[PDB]
């Protein structure tokens, strides 16, 4: 089995963006009156940044970013020269809706949007070398229902 | 507040 | 020189399949990011990969509930990743 | 009894990622279905199991060119399995 | 590691529906009057019926179905009894776009529509159990660019 | 004919 290169100290960057203050949503997207604050994201984001650090990550944090910050700071990265990183990382917590993520504003970002900035061509620093995002949102509004199934 | 994203 | 595709060597970490919702205890994390984390800090240093990993936290999530709708969450990776992750530690 | 999301334990592999085309041969089958089934029929018998096996279709898939486009071919798995899949043979 | 029971003999069914014709698809629908039929699909269907067989699954081919012949057999398979399976599988071999395969005449069955006709309420008998789709299909008409990289 | 999906 070929593995991925992962000897660089430290590894890469991992951004996260975490989304919690929804005040600016519920006042301007109609449809999203009523989406709650994100209490208790921190915990994820701290998990995020014990984990990763761990694993030999540079953790970059970024608090509350409406969509037009989320894709300056994924410009940020994008434009910064990774040629002695072996890796990417790009966690997102925030709302979402079907192939989307919220923005704290309520505004939508595709998913294909966020990861599309770090292709082969966008980003050759990056070229051969795994890029991974984590997306922590609803997809919808429906809930999955459970099956029984016998117990392993 | 108990619950999802 | 080799040439492969734009879109190679990217994972991408859904906390849920389409149309869903996921989960967030306000008083503990996700779901989704509580059990990836204990899955990557407790296989990540036995050199499992990635997608080892995260199947595993398909089946830890599937086990969660929701008793306030009988509600459910499942997780879903998408990769175009040509060979095998690890995070050594 | 024990419950477990609706959508577990699928798995889906695409010859392409979105808004893309897969290649057919037609002279010899496509990129995807030729290297799939190769990569099945080599290493099932050994025990991997089928995400690794779709990651080397992966990597293989990506070194194949159209040189009359100057065209590549990204396959993506996805998946909702919470166990390991092999086929044993 | 846990893994998927895999011991019946056979372990299940593997459906092969094998699009081939699309003369319907240029007569009917305007955008499609140059989609070429799939010569040289019949390739592939072997390949996957030699595979599978070895492997030891129950082959189930279909030639040149419409979309509504395609849901039609996904509801032969949904309604039948797996107990005594341990996995299923479903090849499509069609043209398609984003999100879509289409049928020989031309109509548009989303993937999502396909696959969820197994979910584990739609077919308990497979509740549990692997379940897979291998799509070999277009999802779109662009050409994927490539980006050069060190030789492994 | 001699390429796509």
């Amino acid at each position: 089995d070929k593995v991925y290169q992962m000897k660089s100290k430290p590894r890469g960057y991992c951004l996260i963006i975490n989304n919690h203050n929804f005040a600016k949503a519920r006042e301007k997207v109609p449809k999203l009156h009523s989406i709650r604050d994100r209490n208790g994201t921190h915990l994820d984001a701290g998990a995020l940044t014990t984990t990763f650090e761990e694993l030999h990550f540079e953790i970059k944090p970024h608090d509350d970013c409406t969509v037009e910050q989320i894709y300056e700071i994924l410009k940020i990265y994008q434009l910064m020269d990774h040629s002695n990183m072996d890796c990417f990382i790009c966690c997102i917590l925030s709302h979402g809706d079907k192939g989307i993520i919220y923005g704290t504003d309520g505004q939508e970002a595709p998913i294909y949007e966020l990861t599309s900035q770090f292709t082969g061509l966008k980003c050759p620093s990056l070229a051969g070398k795994p890029k991974v995002f984590f997306i922590q949102a609803c997809q919808g509004d429906n809930y999955q229902k459970g099956i029984p199934v016998e117990t392993d | 507040x108990d619950x999802f994203x | 020189t080799r040439y492969i595709p734009d879109e190679a060597d990217f994972l991408l970490g859904m906390a849920t399949v389409n149309n869903c919702v996921s989960y967030r205890n306000p008083a503990e994390g996700t779901w989704y990011i509580q059990s990836l984390c204990q899955s990557l800090r407790e296989r990540c240093p036995r050199g499992d990969d990635i997608l080892t990993i995260l199947t595993e936290v398909n089946y830890e999530v599937s086990n969660k509930d929701d008793k306030k709708n009988m509600g459910k969450q499942m997780p879903q990776p998408t990769f175009t990743l040509r060979k095998k992750l690890v995070f050594p530690s």
